[PDB]
């Protein structure tokens, strides 16, 4: 006298299954990104300004060495 | 019973306009796709070592 055994869902039911789209925001604001970009640009401009002025002075020194050696 | 897939209107406030301009100029969604591929790069692949490993079968 064996009872019926068959593939059935568990008593109660199965757990919920997600189906809706899940695309989070995961980002900053436009103002923040623009601000960081401009800040990086300004820092780079300042550094290159100092470096290029120093390079101009070094080139002047090299040219003076050449001038002293020319005669 | 039906839903619309492409019937949404963008917000026209200054903050939303600036966010969309930042997306256009700085390529945010492209970096999002790059992040998805980078995430997949660090997962374990689904490949099996055939013929030393076999795919599952049934009676």
């Amino acid at each position: 006298a064996s009872k019926v055994k068959q593939d059935m869902p568990p008593p109660g039911g199965y757990g919920p299954i997600d189906y809706k789209r899940n695309l989070p925001r995961r980002g900053l604001s436009g103002y923040s990104m623009f601000a960081v970009g401009i800040g990086t640009l300004l820092f780079g401009y300042w550094s290159m300004m100092k470096w290029n002025r120093e390079r101009r002075r070094l080139q002047i020194e090299d040219f003076e060495a050449r001038i002293a050696l020319m005669p | 019973t039906y839903k619309f897939v492409n019937m949404r209107e963008p917000s026209m406030d200054m903050k939303s306009v600036t966010d969309r301009a930042a997306q256009t100029l700085l390529w945010t969604e492209l970096v999002r796709g790059l992040g998805m591929t980078l995430s997949y790069l660090f997962r374990e692949p689904a490949t099996i070592n055939y013929p030393f490993e076999k795919g599952p079968l049934s009676p």
